[PDB]
C-alpha cells in the first residue's frame, strides 16, 4: 500500500482525487452550520466502567 | 369579553416588479482593466479577476 | 434677482456653493481549472490520437 502522509490523495496524472472514508458510527459533527473550512481531528476516549 | 379590546397589526409583504427611469448621462462610470489574480493548489489552480 | 417697488426689502446677492463626491463598488468573479488540464494543456504524451 502506498500511503500518503502530508497532501492530497490523488492519481498518478492527479487525473482524479480521492476522499478519506469514515465508518458512520465514528463521525462526529457538533455545529449546526459549518464554517467554509474545517478540520479533521481522531480522538480515542476511555470509558472506566 | 374581557374588559380590553386588543388592537391587531400586521406586515404583508408583496412581489413587485419595478420600473426606473433615468436621464442621458445621469452619472458617469469610470472603470479599469480588470486583474487577474492567482492562487496555486497540488490539484487546482484558481484566478481572481 | 428682482428689482424691488416701494416698501419692500430689495433682495441681496447670494453665491451658493456646492460639492458632490465619487463612490466606489469593486467587483470580482473567479473561474478555476483542474491539475489536469493544466498537464495536458502543455505535455503531449507520445502524441497518440
Amino acid at each position: 500500500l502506498t500511503c500518503v502522509m502530508r497532501g492530497y490523495l490523488y492519481n498518478t496524472l492527479k487525473t482524479e482525487v480521492f476522499a478519506l472514508m469514515i465508518p458512520k458510527d465514528m463521525y462526529l459533527t457538533w455545529e449546526e452550520t459549518r464554517g467554509r473550512l474545517q478540520y479533521v481531528y481522531l480522538i480515542i476516549v476511555y470509558d472506566y466502567d | 369579553h374581557p374588559g380590553f379590546a386588543l388592537t391587531a397589526v400586521r406586515t404583508d409583504t408583496f412581489e413587485v416588479d419595478m420600473l426606473l427611469y433615468s436621464g442621458k448621462s445621469c452619472t458617469s462610470v469610470i472603470i479599469n482593466n480588470p486583474i487577474v489574480t492567482k492562487e496555486e493548489r497540488d490539484i487546482s489552480t484558481t484566478y481572481h479577476v | 434677482r428682482v428689482a424691488s417697488g416701494a416698501g419692500l426689502p430689495t433682495s441681496r446677492q447670494t453665491t451658493i456653493m456646492v460639492t458632490k463626491y465619487s463612490e466606489k463598488s469593486p467587483i470580482t468573479i473567479p473561474f478555476e481549472l483542474s491539475a489536469a488540464c493544466l498537464t495536458y494543456l502543455r505535455e503531449t504524451f507520445e502524441g497518440t490520437i
